[PDB]
């Protein structure tokens, strides 16, 4: 059910659960501008720029 | 094949040739074969790009 939807889980690197919960919201916002699709995170402006950038921080070199 | 012909009697005329305006114009013909020599075998095959293009390759 909708306050159920999100099962939320604490637990160390070596299998160790601490707490176990279900609410219905998370604590995470996610953000993208642009996605390619079947992507997950997404590409954003700077990273468009990025292969300019290295040339011409070449040329200044 | 010619240029090498040309060559090696240029070699040789160093101490058989009478003349040096003789010897100069071996050495002409030598010089002549080695040009066409290197065309001929140049221009067969297109030109290999650089290996190495800092401006791109950084990208």
């Amino acid at each position: 059910p909708e306050k159920e939807r999100y099962q939320y889980v604490v637990m160390t690197s070596s299998k160790d659960v601490l707490l176990e919960q279900s609410n219905s919201s998370w604590p995470w916002v996610v953000y993208r501008m642009r996605r390619l699709t079947g992507e997950i995170r997404g590409r954003g402006p700077s990273l468009s720029a990025y292969p300019t950038a290295a040339t011409i921080n070449q040329a200044l070199e | 094949s010619l240029y090498i012909v040309y060559h090696l009697a240029s070699m040789l005329g160093i101490s058989v040739t009478n003349s040096d305006r003789m010897l100069a114009r071996i050495s002409q013909g030598m010089e002549m074969w080695e040009s066409r020599a290197l065309f001929a075998d140049a221009q067969s095959s297109v030109t290999l790009p650089f290996r190495h293009n800092p401006y791109v390759d950084v990208r």
